[PDB]
RNA sequence: AAGGGUGCUUGACUGUGAGACAUACAGGUCGAACAGGUGAGAAAUCAGGUCAUAGUGAUCCGGUGGUCCAGUAUGGAAUGG
RNA sequence: AUCAGGACAUUAUCAUGUAGAGAAUAGGUAGGAGCAAUCGAUGCAAGUUCGCUAGGACUUGUUGAUGCGAAAGGUGGAAUACUACCCUUGGUUGUGUGCUGUUCUAAUUGGUAACUGUUAUCCAGUUUCAAGACAGUGUUAGGUGGGCAGUUUGACUGGGG
RNA sequence: GGACUGUUUAACUAAAACACAACUCUAUGCCAAACCGUAAGGUGAUGUAUAUGGGGUGACACCUGCCCAGUGCUGGAAGGU
RNA sequence: UGGACCUAAGCUGAGGCUGAAAAGCGUAGGCGAUGGACAACAGGUUAAUAUUCCUGUACUUACAGUUAGACUGAUGGAGUG
RNA sequence: GGAGAUGGGGAGCUGUAGCGAAAGCGAGUUUUAAAAGAGCGUUUGUUUGUUAUUAUAGACCCGAAACGGGUUGAGCUAGUCAUGAGCAGGUUGAAGGUUGAGUAACAUCAACUGGAGGACCGAACCGACUCUCGUUGAAACGAUAGCGGAUGACUUGUGAUU
RNA sequence: CCUGAGUAGCUCGGAAAACGUUAUUUUGAGUGAAUCUGCCCAGACCAUUGGGUAAGCCUAAAUACUAAUUAGUGACCGAUA
RNA sequence: GGGUAGGUGGUAAGAACCUCAGAUCCGGAGAUUUCCGAAUGGAGCAAUCCGGUAGUUGGAAACAGCUAUCAUUAAUUGAUGAAUAAAUAGUCAAUUAAAGCAAUACGUGGUGAAGUGAAACAUCUCAGUAGCCACAGGAAAAGAAAACGAAUGUGAUUCCGUGUGUAGUGGCGAGCGAAAGCGGAACAGGCCAAACUUAUCAUUAGAUAGGGGUUGUAGGGCUUGCAAUGUGGACUUGAAAA
């Protein structure tokens, strides 16, 4: 229940500051990325710990996108459908990229996937906004049968 | 009964006047809505909430 | 004459009040006499609404002015009498 | 949450005021008889705005030392510039706000559909879909509400009403 | 008089009462409308407007005149509250 | 005639849901004949009953061994019922 | 303390001065300017036992249809649900279909099938339309004699619910 | 450095308090202080003054009653009681 | 153990019994204790049926005897474990609890009517009456000043008279009833979290276990000393005694 961002900036850029009004769960308690501590030390005696523990996770998230950038670019994902002759009958949801993440050993979470769900066959490139700077782009095959 | 899922307070059951006042019995509900919560060791699914104690919890960060 | 008009005005006062009236009560009726301070007329004395007998509903409750009155430990205030 | 417009208001912004006369376009508080000068004149097209139907506060294209008839000249019940205060109207940088119309879901609803529990019309978890700050729910306070609850419907009466 | 096959007030009474196929009208587009309760839940309905609820009349033949003053019902957004 | 064989309306109800409390709802589930399936007839006896006692004539579903033969086969699926 | 009188325990009550609502005053108080008047005053005892009355507790007592909360109740009976059974006997001979004539095809007609009808008569059965009898009857609802329905909205059994 | 926070007060209705909602305690909805020079109480409220230190927990003691067992009792009735 | 000479509960004189080598009876201590019954394997229409398992036995087997085990819920623990990789949920397994009944008596908490009166009645009254549900107890609750209260007043609470029908409250109507104090029975105050610190939580714990600490005649944490060699409990079993 801070009054400070934690490390994903919202709509049109706010600074890292104590700026962000508490409706109560308007925005900042709706996201499940903030904050959750005492506030007598969040005044001024813990900004600067704040802000090595804000340059610790900018470096982090850097180092995992990366990193997964690096992971998805070599190794694309690939699945199945059932076509109508030619014509893809089979659905395809996010449900199933999630899992397939899960599996490979890098779960992504429910809070970055804001596309529409996609409805077709063949090969499809989309370039998911999981990141501001340093998003990564998915690659996918579904194998027409 | 309606009753809240994390802690228990009775419905409030009484009298109440009328502009002649009358006295008749009501009763008074409290104010529970349904709020999703997460923890560890499952116990993640909806329950009900008191928004007095939905305050509570909104300040001491139990999700 | 208690009537007509003329004149001074405003006792169509304040505090009362012995004594009576007739009645379950609530009540209601007259009223000597005194104190102050008045009007009338020189004073005398009168004036406590009309010539009299009909011409209204208590008690709360709430409201207004003033009050030698009280004032939740003290002062006020508030709340009151 | 967000998008847009309007408003209710105002910091700041300038314009904005003619009875008859005063040789003039006069709203009330004043020191007040000088001051405008690259805070560059007069003349030349006039505009933002006022607009009474006559012009005004300022000005740019030009301009280069002109003057001000509104100090002083005199006027009216109100008399002039330099400037301290304040009224009518129009705008008006700026915010506080809700309201009108909306966009999105991640809150939330579901007797959309699917998977597992479970080889189960329910239910549990998950996904999907339609919605989506609404509905429902809680309270407060309205409007409506003989469906229901409680009661009331006086007395004398030369029978009762 | 009512169309009738019929329902009947056990233990006083069967019709000119009710009933009926039918006719008429209103409301209802799915968590239908309505109803039980408080709520889960449930019928309607494992229904979809040629259907359902409710209102009125009651084979068939022919007609159902006027009036929205008042009440209701609906629509209405200007103005007063 | 029945149960150990099976259900209809129905009953209860782990969970679960709702509900001041008791409690109400309802799922898998388990019960629930008035039915379905299911293999006995003739005669005789007793104060008293009897296709149950007896006589003769029968049959079925069961278990094990044995002989002989064959690839059989559900807690599932279909027909049947 | 034989659960005794009692002893102890004086906490409180009466009267001992009152006036009023009071600041307070005081054999005076309040009303009033009043020392005017008027009112109230101007000590005349306490505790028990007893009787009667009165007050609340059911309070001389008997008496109702009352009101509220809880509870058993579908086997009487109403309706519904799942599931058997039954309707004798006698009548009528629809629609429909067939054949032929017929008509351009139809339609129409004559003969045939056909057994249908909230069709008819009338046992069982169901209900009770009427006269008499009885009305402390045999019976807290019946008896002879007749009655209607009596193939369908027909009756009824079983078990279950409200 | 510390002294019990969605805490107290407050608003809309209440309940308990002699109490019909009035100081005092509490809540169905909302609300949001204090840090010991604090804060609360002193039948609204303030200043002054005095008293007090909650919002965590526990605590036999006196007191109500004998369905039941034991010993004894009754100016209790003596089989229409 | 006491413990004696007749006894074998009663409609039963009896018959059959046994008996002073010490019965019976009485009092303790046990065992036994068919079935139903919160009922607990499933059901059931109460004292009934059908049962599952692990063994024992007759038998070639079925079958049939003999035992014990077999409800649900809550907590703890371990394992398996889908949507969903993992983990969960769920499933299985093991341990512990009340689970129920009854004294019309209370006590606590919750729910929650009426008629009576006002010679009417709605506010009110009876009344949080009765009643209903839950709880535990033989006693319970209430209990330590955010107490009272207006006095150089007292210093947990509970209960009895008094205060007192006082001050008052109520269509100021019916009605309703104090708060202190006094006389009394009895009269113990304690225990926690925090600042502060130690060891353990991938020691980001913001948790675990410790020293400390229960505050207004203010006090504690903090830095820093002298002391004090104990008392009472709200309190452990051993031993004896009465």
């Amino acid at each position: 229940m801070k009054v400070i961002l934690k490390q994903d900036v919202s709509n049109l850029g706010k600074r890292f500051d104590v700026v962000d009004v508490k409706d109560g769960y308007a925005i900042h308690f709706l996201f499940p990325k903030k904050l959750a501590a005492p506030l007598t030390k969040k005044s001024l005696q813990d900004r600067d710990l704040f802000l090595k523990k804000q340059q610790e996770h900018y470096e982090i998230n850097k180092a995992l996108s990366h990193k997964l950038k690096e992971v998805i670019e070599q190794t694309e994902l690939h699945f199945s459908l059932k076509e109508h002759n030619g014509r893809p009958y089979g659905s395809i949801i996010t449900k199933q990229i999630i899992n397939q993440a899960h599996t490979k050993g890098m779960a992504l979470q429910k809070f970055m996937f804001k596309d529409n769900v996609r409805l077709g066959f063949g090969d499809h490139e989309i370039t998911l906004h999981i990141f501001e700077d340093t998003t990564a782009v998915l690659k996918v095959k579904v194998t027409p049968d | 009964a309606k009753k809240d899922q994390l802690t228990l307070r009775g419905p409030l059951y009484g009298n109440n006047r009328s502009h002649s006042k009358t006295i008749t019995r009501r009763k008074w509900n409290v104010n529970l809505q349904p709020c999703k919560v997460k923890t560890a060791d499952g116990k993640t699914t909806r329950i009900l909430v008191s928004t007095r104690t939905l305050r509570t919890l909104k300040k001491h960060n139990r999700l």
